[PDB]
């Protein structure tokens, strides 16, 4: 079971080790369409006034 | 920080805007008392004319 242990350890250095930063690049991203969102809203906003 | 500016710009705007209120009332008075002064110039010229 121990060894089972060690083996769980492996498995989470391989889940780890597997990649480094990606999806944080997409909320990011995201984070940009909001930007790009809320430059539609204030050249409507922009339009309106 | 871009969005500030405007919005003070909008603010501005607004009272600017909210002049023109008191403006136009001060304006209509005229009106009013031009179609008074006409009703009045209208009875004294059929007394004239009587």
């Amino acid at each position: 079971v121990h060894e089972e242990i060690n083996e769980i350890s492996s498995k989470i250095e391989d889940d780890f080790l597997s990649l480094k930063n990606q999806n944080h690049w997409y909320m990011r991203t995201v984070q940009k369409s909001i930007e790009t969102l809320e430059k539609e809203v204030l050249q409507r906003k922009k339009s309106k006034k | 920080m871009t969005d500030d500016d405007l919005d003070g710009e909008l603010v501005r705007l607004q009272e600017k805007k909210v002049q023109l209120e008191n403006e136009k009332l001060q304006k209509l008075s005229d009106q009013n008392l031009m179609d008074l002064n006409n009703i009045q110039f209208n009875k004294n010229l059929q007394s004239l004319k009587l």
